[PDB]
RNA sequence: GGUACACGAAAAACCUUACCUAGACUUGACAUCCUUGGCAAAGUUAUGGAAACAUAAUGCCGAGUGACAGGU
RNA sequence: UUGUCUAGCGAGACUGCUAAUGCAAAUUGGAGGAAGGAAGGGAUGACGUCAAAUCAUCAUGCCCCUUAUGUCUAGGGCUGCAAACGUGCUACAAUGGCCAAUACAAACAGUCGCCAGCUUGUAAAAGUGAGCAAAUCUGUAAAGUUGGUCUCAGUUCGGAUUGAGGGCUGCAAUUCGUCCUCAUGAAGUCGGAAUCACUAGUAAUCGCGAAUCAGCUAUGUCGCGGUGAAUACGUUCUCG
């Protein structure tokens, strides 16, 4: 479950590439094993690599949060709900205006002709 | 339609004791703050004094006598596809165009820290490299070629 | 597009029309709704009166609205049969608990205001008079009045359609950019049969020089 | 012999003193070094450059208590009142420290934001 | 729609959020001012008629 | 969420639907409040909720709870844009 | 005495108009009451108000008003309850409004 | 178009709001005049309703009448 | 380690004096002075053009409706969406990101409010709770300085979108409140034709206050202060 952690930086970051854990809960495991930030990855004893990987597995499967929110949005979208209905068909959900902006989701663009003014 | 308008005075540096450097302090600001475009001067011109050892002010003066331009090329149109007039340029804008091109082709190159990149900048054009050389070169070509056109212009 | 002539010297040079104080933003606005009833309802009910203006002064539950006219017999009436009235509905209208004691005074040279000039012109289009025998003879009876220059402007509908048709007249010094000035000035809404008439008449009362501040 | 001055830029009044003292002049804002009190650069030898043109801290004690301001505004308050102590020490120079233009309160301050306005001169854009 | 807009201001509503503020003169509830209770053009005109006790013009 | 006794109901539809519970369940039962939020005894009986102009039909089930009555309804219908 | 440190604290929207009252109570107690220090300015504590002009759009074209509020300040060591018996006549007028202590 | 487009709006989840659906009212939610009077008027509590509401009691205001009130 | 300070009055500045040239207004220079030749700024906006805007601030003639185009309530909508334009914010970064320590403002506002201090809380906030009807009490200034780290990459830049958990107002937060914490991290590497504002404490930039308001992705408007530029040879071209 080690997937690619870069060398050349610091283990604080190097934390921050799998696939669930950011900055903030990063820094609360590396404060929980007492590695020592400031370690680059490189040259770092094996011996608390298992202690990392104990406090990781003791957090969410960096992998499950995929399958997780997938099935969250399954089970949201399964029973008849306004916010599925929205999700489904890949339009903003929070309410933001679709007037002229939110293009994020919608899509790159797709222009069309406007009314033909005389 | 107007007249012709006042310029205000600048003062001297009070630690080098140089206006062209105060110029320099005030071309190469952003944001307004002189405490931070200070020290980037003042760095680069440590980083003179370190590496090639050898007074900032001679350098600095030889970089810009050897930038200031001879010309100056002015836009005056009569027709489609505009032809250009050569003109002369006075001291304080030569000096004003100098240290403009050694800070905007400074604030453009390799070596990411502007302290090294603009200490680079004023070394090559202390030893009249490519860097604003080539560009103040390129534009007094620009003039003397279309010298015809100046002589007989306004 | 220009701004009022009464606004632009106010604070400056003529003293304000209604001085009071009150707690902050509290009720304010209800004396400012109140009072001002009165200052309507006396140009509203009574035209002949020629009331100039009315000053409010309220201070913790007391009023006294001072008044400027030139025939006070209609606002007395006969026997003091209209003080009466005219004090309780001025009662009705603002409370119970507030002293009133109100008083009426003569104006010095009523044919100087602007306010009882504009309420002649209204009343005087409203009766079908033409308006420009009416306006001439306030012009010349305010002129002999003894004050300066006028300048009196009337639109609406001048007896037909295509109202942008307004007259205008000026004889003599009105210097409306001059702050020292003095002007008075006041606006009256004639209502003919046919639509709405608006009368403005602006009057110089000479130079306010050496007076220092409001009065 | 204590001295007087008084400067107003940019909002920001400065009260100066001046003593002979046998120091250097014992240069000293608010009871503290101005070294670190204003960010080192040439502001802290702007309040001296009036000095520059005579005699530069021969033996005056500087004793300032200054309120409002930025830092630049309180060394151009500063710089004023020491100019106006100076003059007040010897009337003759007058002609040199005028030479320079240094005193007469530069009066330069921040303008009013205008309605319609960004910064009291700039309108927002223009379009048609 | 404006009169019973004005009579329903005065009438005290069945939740504190229902109810809104409005000038007294006129039925405009936009732009009034609580400080006043007045709309933004009356109290400009009422201004200008010098009843509102403190008013001058700006130089600030 | 209101943070402190935050599930919120109507308490105009918490008796219906107490009586509907204990009266067989009759199916049909019409409300007109989208503020409600469903309790874990909402379950098992149907509503009519109001998206503005008619009754949709909406069947309840315990693989949902909190979620807002009213956002099982639909508001809007689709934009299905014309071309010009 | 029985009343020590009399400070009445005066408000109004009047420079000139506070003035002559502020004046005219200094002068009033100026009698049996002694070491009366003079007013004492104050900021006077302002509000401006921006209105727009017409009643459409317009909104590139606004004037504006401001409520002044001058205020002074009156501090009494003594009473000296003859002086506040005088003083019950001041009668000041409606602009000026007094806070005691 | 310049002189509209962070504008009217210095605050649209309810009110605001002028729109639609539905539930209700008809000298009307508010106003003057006429006659005839003085004991009610705002709020509260169950009860049906989602709420206006119709009930029952608690704690300047009624009744009849037409010109009319009313219209963002 | 006291005469700043706020606010009343007054003095000062008026081509006042001199040199030049002009009949005379007047222009330039110089002395003195804080300001020198309308000292910077504002309010102050003529006759009239656009049958310019507003019957939806208000008033109003006429027309129209009236057991309805009037009134109350519940729910929805002004916030939609294949699209286009305008105005702003965020950015695209080492003139910087993050962390720690740390110094300097004016103005404005507040007894249903400002909320100090203390306790709890990863935080939004909650509880306790003085003080203030205010030059008294409250609304930690940020840019700025130093130190440590990052080493030019779609990254410790950029935060959108999305999932979950909390806290606040409000009867009520789904249609449609914002705030905090955790989770992922879109596009973007300075931008085509063409255009915009600006002549000093201005542009740029960093924060602070107020209105409406129970609360509100106001990044809006109205104000305040800190740092703080570059240029104007000139009317040949361009607009009015
Ligand atoms: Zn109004």
């Amino acid at each position: 479950l080690g997937i690619d952690i870069p060398n050349q930086k610091r283990i604080e970051i190097a934390l921050t590439y799998i696939f669930g854990i950011g900055l903030s809960r990063s820094q609360a495991i590396l404060k929980q094993a007492n590695i020592n930030p400031d370690k680059r990855v490189k040259d770092l004893t094996e011996e608390e690599f298992v202690a990392i990987r104990n406090v990781a597995s003791a957090y969410k499967i960096e992998g499950d949060l995929r399958r997780e929110i997938a099935l969250n949005i399954k089970h949201l979208s399964e029973i008849g709900a306004w916010r599925g209905l929205r999700h489904r068909k890949n339009l903003p959900v929070r309410g933001q205006r679709t007037r002229t902006n939110a293009r994020t989701r919608k899509g790159p663009r797709k222009t069309v002709a406007n009314k033909k003014i005389e | 339609r107007k007249n012709r308008a006042p310029k205000r005075t600048v003062l001297p540096d009070p630690v080098f004791n140089n206006t062209l450097v105060t110029r320099i302090i005030n071309v190469i600001m952003e944001d307004g703050k002189k405490g931070l475009a200070q020290r980037i001067l003042y760095g680069a011109f440590d980083l003179i004094e370190q590496r090639t050892k050898e007074k900032p002010l001679t350098v600095f003066e030889r970089a810009v006598g050897n930038v200031m331009p001879r010309l100056e090329l002015r836009v005056r149109r009569i027709a489609g596809s505009n032809y250009q007039v050569p003109t002369e340029v006075p001291q304080d804008r030569k000096i004003a165009l100098a240290l403009r091109w050694i800070a905007m082709f400074a604030r453009k190159r390799h070596e990411k820290t502007m302290l090294e990149k603009i200490a680079n900048e004023i070394i090559d054009a202390s030893n009249n490299t490519g860097a604003a050389i080539k560009k103040k070169d390129d534009t007094h070509k620009m003039a003397e070629a279309n010298k015809a056109f100046a002589h007989m212009r306004w | 597009q220009k701004v009022n002539s009464n606004g632009l010297r106010f604070g400056i040079n003529k003293n304000w029309i209604s001085r009071w104080t009150a707690n902050s933003h509290a009720q304010t606005a209800k004396w400012l709704i109140e009072d001002e009833k009165i200052r309507n309802l006396f140009f509203v009910n009574y035209r002949n009166a020629q009331v100039s203006n009315v000053e409010i002064e309220r201070t913790q539950a007391t009023v006294d609205v001072f008044v400027y006219a030139a025939q006070p017999a209609f606002l007395i009436g006969s026997e003091n049969k209209n003080i009466q009235k005219i004090t309780k509905q001025i009662k009705q209208i603002i409370g119970r608990t507030t002293n009133l004691d109100l008083t009426i005074n003569e104006i010095g040279s009523p044919m100087l205001s602007a306010r009882i000039i504009a309420r002649d012109l209204a009343n005087a289009i409203e009766a079908r008079v033409p308006l420009r025998t009416a306006m001439r003879q306030s012009l010349i009876k305010v002129l002999k009045a003894g004050a300066n220059g006028i300048k009196v402007l009337v639109s609406g509908r001048l007896n037909g359609a295509e109202i942008a048709r307004d007259k205008m007249y000026i004889e003599g010094n009105m210097p409306l950019s001059t702050l020292r000035a003095d002007i008075d000035y006041a606006l009256e809404k004639a209502q003919t049969t046919y639509g709405v008439i608006g009368v403005k008449v602006w009057i110089n009362r000479g130079m306010i020089y050496t007076k220092g501040l409001n009065r | 012999q204590s001295y007087y001055g008084l400067g107003r830029r940019k909002s920001s009044s400065a009260k100066v003193y001046l003593t002979p003292t046998q120091d250097k002049g014992k240069i000293t804002v608010n009871r503290r070094d101005p070294s670190e009190y204003f960010p080192n650069k040439l502001v802290i030898q702007d309040m001296e450059q009036p000095l520059d043109l005579t005699d530069l801290k021969k033996n005056f004690d500087i004793n300032v208590v200054v309120k409002g301001g930025g830092f630049t505004g309180q060394a151009g308050a500063i710089r004023l009142g020491i100019v106006r102590a100076l003059l007040q020490f010897n009337p003759e120079l007058k002609k040199i420290l005028k030479s320079k233009k240094l005193t007469t309160r530069d009066k330069r301050v921040k303008e009013r934001k205008k309605f319609g306005l960004y910064g009291a001169r700039r309108a927002p854009q223009f379009t048609k | 729609a404006k009169k019973s807009l004005k009579v329903k201001q005065t009438r005290i509503p069945k939740f504190a959020v229902r109810a809104y503020t409005r000038c007294q003169r006129c039925g405009r509830a936009r732009a009034v001012l609580s400080h006043f209770g007045v709309c933004r053009l009356c109290f400009r005109e009422l201004a200008y008629a010098g009843a509102i006790p403190g008013v001058k013009k700006a130089s600030w | 969420r209101s943070a402190k006794k935050g599930a919120f109901v109507d308490a105009h539809l918490l008796k219906k639907v107490i009586d509907m519970n204990k009266q067989e369940k009759k199916r049909p039962i019409k409300t007109w409040s989208r503020r409600s939020t469903i309790f874990p005894e909402f379950v098992g009986n149907t509503f009519a909720v109001h998206n503005g102009k008619t009754f949709i039909n909406v069947y309840v089930t315990d693989d949902m709870v909190g979620h807002k009555l009213g956002e099982f309804s639909p508001t809007r219908n689709f934009k299905q844009h014309t071309a010009n | 005495v029985k009343y020590p440190e009399l400070k009445i604290k005066l408000e109004s929207y009047d420079s000139t108009l506070l003035d002559l009252t502020t004046k005219k109570i200094v002068e009033v107690v100026k009698g049996v009451d002694v070491k009366i220090k003079g007013p004492l300015p104050l900021p006077t504590k302002k509000e401006v108000i921006t209105i727009i002009r017409s009643p459409h759009v317009d909104k590139a074209s606004r004037e504006q008003f401001e409520k002044n509020r001058h205020k002074r300040l009156m501090i009494l060591v003594d009473v000296n309850q003859g002086a506040i018996d005088s003083l019950k006549r001041i009668k000041i007028p409606v602009g000026v409004t007094l806070r005691f202590s």
